[PDB]
């Protein structure tokens, strides 16, 4: 970690950002008529995405803290300060929302009673993988409708997401391969 | 453009072969997050 | 379109420097009655100036959004919004503390009037004065560079027409009035020039 | 050479004159707070619009 870690923290913030926005879109559906089993699934999905966001945010802080204690300068940019403030704010927000979801989940569970706690899993990685392609496909079809810049950002968001999947600090070879190749078509398009 | 729509339409799924405690570790970081941000700001000032 | 982001980054630099000054005054509050009242006023005024810069940011972005969004911009705007809500909560706290003190301690007419522009001016020149003494003691060049840049951000606030208006001097038509006279603006312009020139010289030496 | 001149210039600084109270409105802390408070929903709205896009 060099005298400037800004670009690293910047890349981590983009990853946290797209994870957070995905969590938020789930969350907003939670906030009359909504079936319990669907309310529950949405709540879990939203929770796992906040937790993943929290993992990426925490790693940012971990990196920045290590850098701060090791680098003798103590020279920080305005930018890094700003991003670190955004990280802290977002970590507080994600954590409050994840607590709220944990609670709501617990409450919902106390209105049921199971002979299948032999029972299904929600995999955060599948959530991320599917959504990433739904974004790109929505954009390609929007591209066919006319909105050049929205197709850029949409496309951008898809690749940050797949990159999180391949990242070893934030966590199958057939799958990783499948992903290792998937960034390229999206990068080609964008 | 169509190759792209097709590939995305044609996607295959992944094959995958705590929460409580994770939240406690995160909650535990909160003071450290403040201190760090504050340490970064304090360095920005000559005096 | 791709130029709004650097305008927003520039405002965010200004908001940051003002916010950090407010926070340095605020911290000394977290206890003689005269000194406390002075710190509370000073901190409040700096938070209100922060809010003017932050608001200006949202407006510019808001206007651009509805006439004409990068990841960077999204992040920045989340930050601006977080700082706005924080500054506003702190300023309300301070306004309420000030009402308490002006009622609970007894010369209220006599107190010297605290002007935010004097706070900014003195603080910017102290930072550059300290940077230059540092620079001549062989001190760290990056440290010196950031200090000069900080002074310049501060003084630009005072020369910026949309930012140099004083938020406690309201028109009655919802306009804030600039409290500086022309000789003040001309003096600040001179300091801006010399500080920028000091910063360029310093950059030459480190390259 | 220059550092010394620059330091001296800064140490020699005069305080700002400002405008006399006579040509300014009365000072009002509360009115600025009210205005800022009324921007909040526009701030939230704007940030969600950017995120959704």
């Amino acid at each position: 970690s060099d005298s400037n870690i800004t670009p690293f923290v910047e890349s981590l913030s983009a990853k946290a950002f797209v994870m957070y926005s995905f969590a938020e879109m789930k969350f907003s559906q939670i906030l009359n008529l909504i079936p319990a089993p669907e309310l529950k699934k949405l709540c879990m999905e939203s929770l796992l995405l906040y937790l993943k966001s929290l993992t990426i945010l925490a790693s940012s802080m971990k990196l920045t803290s290590k850098w701060w204690y090791e680098n003798e300068s103590k020279n920080c940019t305005l930018k890094l300060n700003i991003l670190v403030q955004w990280i802290r704010d977002r970590f507080n927000e994600c954590l409050d929302k994840a607590e709220f979801l944990r609670l709501k989940l617990h409450t919902l569970n106390q209105s049921e009673d199971p002979q299948v706690l032999d029972d299904p899993t929600i995999f955060v990685e599948k959530l991320i993988y599917d959504r990433a392609l739904d974004i790109s496909r929505n954009a390609a079809r929007l591209e066919m409708e006319g909105n050049y810049n929205t197709c850029e950002l949409a496309y951008a968001t898809s690749l940050w997401m797949l990159e999180i999947l391949l990242d070893e600090h934030l966590s199958d070879e057939s799958d990783k391969e499948m992903i290792r190749k998937y960034v390229s078509s999206i990068a080609n398009r964008l | 453009l169509l190759e792209f729509v097709k590939l995305l339409e044609d996607k295959k799924e992944l094959n995958m072969k705590d929460i409580s405690s994770s939240l406690i570790k995160f909650q535990s970081m909160k003071p450290n997050n403040d201190t760090l941000s504050d340490n970064l700001s304090m360095s920005m000032s000559i005096d």
